């Protein structure tokens, strides 16, 4: 059905994606 | 308030003693309960004060006040106009902070880096502690040069001169004397008023006064940038009104207006370029200290990196001032000195009385007391404090001689007197060691040209045999056959007074020199050698490439001036003096052509006869001139003559008598381990080290600023076009808003204001010093070059970038490219739910906004990931990242950061209410990709033309 | 400012003004034959048929036709130029639904006359031609005294409230399956409608509300169904979307009704934001 969109599953996946970025930027200049 | 009464009654006021003064152990008793020797400082902000004078003080109250208005609106019912300005405030506040407060720990940290000293004696010692552990009753000597640690009551004065300069403001220096003159202590002669400097002459006296209870106690860049942000601040002012009245002439409800005005102003302006400016130029004088290299003004900082032209001093700065002798030439022999424990060789006899007769003379002026406990360390290498010449001169004796110490104690003396640059003699007298031949000894600090000129009869073994005519031909012959060897030779001369003429008790003077000392006796001259230090020629080397003319000023004889010269390389290997061409082909120097001779050796007497245009032809000729036997006098003379021709000149000194010269040039250098309390603070950078291959570094660092300060310019510059084309679209092409208010705040205050610092860590390029030096005058920080690459070139593809975004998710979801033009009537009226797109559906108000948001936050993304290669093309402005290399973990650090905060804005939920901002999906994050690529293949390209054809047209316009 | 700024001997701030503007011609040029190419690249992926993503266009939202500048209709019904704001736009909507334009000619079609099961034309491929609409005779409307093909609101009652569901492509509405839901039509019955009801904004309001008459396809308050999926307008141009109009009788005058006219179904869902979606608000007075 062409129209819902999956939002909430967005959320949780973009909000990880931030935060695999914001982690890997501490561990960077921890380093 | 004790000049009045005599010394005997203060000396017993503080239980101090006239010669021993008080003991190492009474000084604690009273420095804790008086306290350090200092002064109060200004009470100090308790750093939260600091934090809200920036935040809602200042014109930025207006943002807090209609801030509040705007939320108490949508309370008793808008919230976007809010949260802007709240935004604003904020991180314009918290970032404008937390760069003055790096900056200040970093400012405050060169008052400790070094510290003042004092001459103080205790105990019959003396040593040299720190100026703030100065109790009130201990004994100080004070030095020419120096400054008085605290308010002192002169006991034994030795004819010197105390400028004060800051009572009254008069340059001119009072002569002070242990003797009561004045009533009143302000024009009195005993008391010496604390922070002042001692000019001439030297003193000793008893502290009276410490802390409190005292006298005392009771850039360029920054103006060109700030001018350029009143430039671009005024357009941004001009357009926001004009955006401003227009849309309220096609109706927005005057809420819709006001954020339409905020987001042209921010777009337009650099909301934190000045905060940036301040603290690179911080950063690097933290990082120029590191190195050997300290700067007082924030200004020296700015300069030094424009230096044209380096006049430093042979001795202390280009050598290491420690000598060592290696030739002998008397008796008509040549002699070459050997050192060994043993003494292995025996180059010469060690039983003629010459070698004692030439001994103690120089022996017993050493003012080095050596140090109890030292005998199991070799004399060799026992260390002297004193003058480096008679340091030599004993160590060449001291391996000799069985009993120093003794040595010393059989003869004293009955005056001194101070020594000079340019007077240069130092006479005293010494007893005869002969007891039948009750005379004494004279000592004089000479040429051997002065000394011949001085004595008449030579010693030759054992009688004052009469000069010949071929003895002094001899003479030069040896005198340049050893200064050809860059060592310098010293004359040193020793008399016997008549004895009918000089009683046995006799008291003589010693500022009337009544003195009987011409046609005396004279032996041999000695030379030794003042090696440069290990990173001078390297340093010179890297000045001749980089465009710096390093001239040296030294005090010397001219053949031993450019022995050394050529040696250290200021007199490069295939350019010779005329005098140089006129000794080649054996023919005079006057008629020998000057042109083809780009350097010359100036005698210093030779320089007083010298008019200007004589000297600015001179400096105007050639390019690598050294100055042999000069005065700092001369020292200030072609100092104001260099400047003259456009040169940012930065001359270095020691001694007290270089203020004009520190003065006068653009930098003035001064020495840390040598340099007097006068120069230390008459100048305007200090070496901690005397090496010259600092002065080269600092260069090199101030060079890096001008370079690391561009890149980040033309980055914060770049997102500026991105940020105020869709506003120009919106109105002009009629098409729905593509870019929110907010959004711009975030690719505004945000992505591009704070990444920018970490272009200031960037290292030297590959040619940092292989580029002549900038003129501070026709050389701008931002210039037509940089404009038009940042407002014309870059970011017109990153506002492609983001365009391409905001039709991709149109297109997706109805709306066509093809009708997109002149729906913004109909777009923004709030009364038609039924708008059609391109497929024939209807939508409803509040659903065309939701799309129209998501595509302010594709927007954002978009500039965001085309930043990734504005970052990174802006590493470099003519090396390549190929060659470069990604080493700075900040840069990588920003771009790690800035889309995590782009992946979160978007995605957290309850930002759609608040910010505006709604969720994209996956295939949204890679629109801008392409463009991205394209940024980093159109400058890698740019910037490999411009290598290869230094020059041309590329180089001419493009590079900024 | 300098008078000697503009031309000394050579030319106006540069030498010949010329490899510049080559430059950026070229540059930007290139530039925007890249912008082309990328734009033209993202429509290959676009369907010509059906957009691509269809969430954005929620259930869809509930418009009445005469335009109303703030959602009021305020007029008098004794000077006729109060109104002619008013039932101008209602003539202007129904020109495309009279029957003088309605001809087949290989166009539209004789479609049912009672509420129907929604028609399947066929998938939204261009395999098959263009597609064949119901049409929709005017006279369905109606008034229950007056004129003949009247669009007018006139002395007595007020304008023909003629309530619109927003087209979307390939959307078939689900109207609610039970029985005693919060409509009551007296011709209630699940298939083939989708009831709606014009109530009253507030219990002060809903006193003297008014008869809310309504003037449909098989005199039943609804959407007949047979109308439904659109196609889209390259393959079903001219597409004569349902209507109903709602008239108003009796009510307060010289006082300000505040009206809710809600669309019950599966389908339709309203939101707290969207104040037009599923639902719609429209406040109307009359002038003594």
């Amino acid at each position: 059905d062409p129209f819902h969109y999956d939002y909430q599953t967005l959320r949780i996946g973009g909000l990880v994606f931030a935060v695999v970025l914001f982690s890997v930027g501490i561990l960077l200049i921890l380093s | 308030t004790e000049h009045k009464m005599s010394v005997e009654e203060v000396c017993r006021k503080y239980n101090t003693d006239c010669v021993q003064g008080l003991t190492h152990s009474k000084a604690q008793e009273i420095l804790a309960r008086d306290g350090p020797n200092a002064l109060t400082p200004p009470p100090t902000t308790p750093e939260w004060v600091k934090f809200c004078r920036q935040l809602f003080g200042g014109f930025s109250i207006l943002l807090w006040i209609g801030a509040i208005l705007c939320f108490l609106a949508y309370g008793i019912q808008n919230l976007y106009l809010g949260i802007v300005l709240a935004a604003v405030v904020i991180i314009t506040g918290c970032f404008s902070y937390y760069q003055e407060a790096k900056s200040s720990k970093i400012m405050e940290s060169f008052k400790n880096m070094v510290p003042q000293q004092a001459l103080v004696i205790r105990e019959g010692e003396k040593m040299q502690v720190n100026a703030e552990e100065v109790v009130v009753g201990d004994l100080v000597e004070i030095k020419g040069g120096d400054r008085v640690p605290a308010d002192l009551r002169i006991i034994s004065a030795h004819g010197c001169k105390v400028d004060n300069s800051s009572l009254t403001g008069e340059s001119e220096p009072q002569t002070r004397s242990p003797d009561c003159t004045h009533d009143n202590p302000l024009e009195t002669r005993n008391i010496t008023f604390f922070s002042t400097n001692c000019v001439e002459g030297t003193a000793r006296g008893v502290v009276v006064a410490t802390g409190d209870r005292t006298v005392m106690g009771r850039t360029p860049i920054a103006i060109e940038i700030e001018h350029f942000i009143q430039l671009i601040t005024g357009v941004a002012v001009f357009l926001g009104v004009s955006f401003f009245i227009l849309s309220l002439i096609l109706g927005y409800t005057w809420l819709e207006a006001v954020i339409f005005l905020i987001g042209i102003i921010v777009a337009n302006v650099p909301e934190g370029l000045l905060a940036t400016v301040t603290v690179c130029l911080t950063l690097t004088a933290k990082r120029m200290a590191r190195k050997n290299c300290l700067v007082k003004n924030l200004e020296a900082v700015e300069t030094l990196g424009s230096t044209s032209t380096i006049c430093s001093d042979k001795t202390g700065t280009l050598t290491q001032n420690r000598m060592t002798v290696a030739h002998m030439w008397f008796d008509n022999q040549i002699h070459e000195a050997d050192t060994t424990e043993d003494q292995s060789g025996t180059s010469f006899d060690k039983s003629s009385h010459t070698w004692v007769a030439l001994s103690h003379i120089a022996g017993l002026c050493n003012r080095a007391v050596f140090k109890g406990g030292q005998d199991n360390i070799p004399v060799l290498k026992r260390d002297v404090a004193g003058d480096a010449s008679e340091s030599a001169l004993l160590k060449c004796i001291e391996l000799s001689s069985g009993s120093v110490k003794l040595m010393r104690e059989r003869n004293k003396k009955v005056a001194e007197i101070p020594f000079n640059s340019t007077n240069k003699y130092q006479l005293s007298i010494h007893e005869t060691e002969d007891p039948n031949d009750n005379r004494y000894l004279l000592v004089m600090k000479g040429a051997p040209e002065r000394i011949l000129d001085r004595c008449s009869t030579i010693l030759l073994q054992g009688k004052e045999q009469p000069l010949d005519e071929e003895m002094k031909e001899a003479f030069q012959n040896a005198y340049l056959e050893l200064g050809g060897l860059g060592e310098r030779v010293l004359g040193f001369c020793h008399y016997y007074l008549p004895e009918e003429q000089f009683p046995k008790g006799f008291a003589f003077d010693c500022d009337d020199v009544n003195f009987t000392t011409d046609n005396l006796c004279f032996v041999g001259l000695m030379s030794m050698i003042d090696p440069p230090r290990a990173a001078v020629p390297d340093a010179v080397g890297k000045c001749r490439s980089a465009g710096i003319k390093v001239i040296m000023v030294t005090g010397d004889h001219p053949i031993t001036a450019k022995a050394i010269a050529k040696g250290v390389g200021i007199i490069s290997e295939g350019n010779e003096t005329v005098e140089d061409i006129a000794a080649r082909l054996n023919i005079p120097v006057s008629q020998v052509n000057p042109r083809d001779a780009k350097a010359c050796v100036i005698h210093g007497t030779d320089l007083k006869d010298f008019t200007s245009e004589q000297i600015d032809e001179i400096l105007q000729n050639h390019t690598e001139i050294v100055f042999a036997r000069t005065s700092p006098q001369q020292k200030l003379i072609i100092v104001e003559g260099c400047q003259r021709q456009g040169a940012i000149v930065a001359v270095t000194g020691d001694g007290v008598n270089d203020s004009p010269a520190l003065k006068k040039a653009d930098i003035g250098v001064a020495m840390g381990i040598a340099g007097s309390d006068v120069s230390k603070q008459a100048a305007d950078m200090i070496l901690l080290d005397d090496n010259f291959a600092s002065i080269v570094t600092g260069v090199e660092e101030g060079r890096l600023i001008f370079d690391n300060l561009k890149k980040s310019i033309a980055y914060t510059l770049t997102s500026n076009i991105p940020e105020i084309t869709p506003f120009l679209l919106f109105i002009m092409a009629n098409i729905p808003l593509p870019l929110g208010t907010i959004t711009i705040l975030c690719i505004d205050l945000g992505t591009d204001m704070v990444p920018a610092i970490s272009l200031a860590y960037e290292a030297a390029e590959s040619d940092i010093m292989k580029r002549q030096p900038r003129n501070p005058r026709t050389d701008k920080l931002v210039n037509e070059r940089l404009i038009s690459m940042a407002y014309g070139q870059i970011g017109m593809i990153q506002a492609l970038g983001g365009f391409f975004s905001y039709f991709v998710i149109l297109a997706e979801n109805g709306f066509l490219p093809g009708n997109l033009v002149g729906i913004r009537l109909n777009w923004d009226d709030r009364t038609v739910n039924d708008l059609e797109d391109s497929y024939g559906q209807q939508w409803t108000y509040e659903q065309r906004k939701v799309v129209e948001f998501t595509c302010h936050t594709a927007f954002f993304v978009s500039i965001v990931v085309v930043q990734w290669a504005d970052l990174i093309i802006c590493k470099t402005r003519r090396n390549s990242v190929f060659q470069q290399g990604m080493k700075n973990k900040i840069l990588i650090f920003g771009l790690f950061e800035e889309t995590a905060l782009a992946a979160f804005l978007s995605y957290c939920p309850g930002m759609d209410v608040a910010l505006r901002m709604y969720p994209l999906k996956p295939s949204w994050w890679f629109c801008a990709f392409p463009y991205s690529f394209l940024i980093f293949v159109y400058d890698e390209i740019r910037k490999l033309i411009l290598r290869r054809n230094p020059g041309g047209w590329v180089e001419k316009e493009t590079y900024y | 400012i300098w008078n000697s700024e503009k031309k000394e001997f050579l030319g106006r701030t540069g030498g010949s003004w010329f490899k510049i503007l080559l430059f950026y011609v070229i540059f930007y040029g290139c530039l925007a034959g890249i912008f082309i190419g990328t734009i033209q690249v993202m429509l290959l992926t676009i369907s010509e048929f059906k957009p691509t993503y269809q969430d954005r266009v929620a259930p869809p939202g509930l418009t009445q036709i005469p335009q109303i500048q703030k959602t009021e209709i305020s007029f008098r019904p004794n000077d006729p130029k109060s109104y002619e704001a008013y039932v101008l736009n209602i003539v202007r909507f129904l020109e495309k639904y009279k029957d003088s334009a309605q001809r087949d000619d290989m166009i539209f079609e004789d479609c049912g006359d009672v509420p129907s099961e929604p028609k399947e034309r066929g998938d939204f491929n261009h395999e098959r031609g263009e597609r064949k609409v119901c049409r929709f005779k005017l006279e369905w409307l109606g008034n229950c005294s007056g004129l003949n093909d009247e669009t007018y609101g006139y002395k007595e009652g007020k304008p023909c409230i003629i309530i619109k569901l927003n087209r979307v492509l390939g959307f078939k509405p689900k109207p609610p399956k039970n029985e005693s839901l919060e409509t009551y039509p007296v011709m209630k019955y699940n298939p083939n409608v989708l009831p709606v009801q014009c109530t009253g904004k507030r219990d002060e309001d809903k006193d003297k509300v008014g008869n809310v008459e309504y003037f449909g396809l098989g005199n039943s308050p609804g959407f007949p169904l047979q109308y439904y999926p659109y196609y889209g307008k390259l393959l079903q141009p001219k597409y004569l979307q349902p209507l109903l109009a709602v008239q108003f009788t009796n009510l307060t005058m010289d006082t300000e009704i505040r009206i809710e006219c809600k669309a019950y179904g599966e389908n339709i869902g309203y939101s707290e934001k969207d104040r037009f979606q599923g639902r719609f608000d429209v406040k109307i007075e009359v002038k003594s």
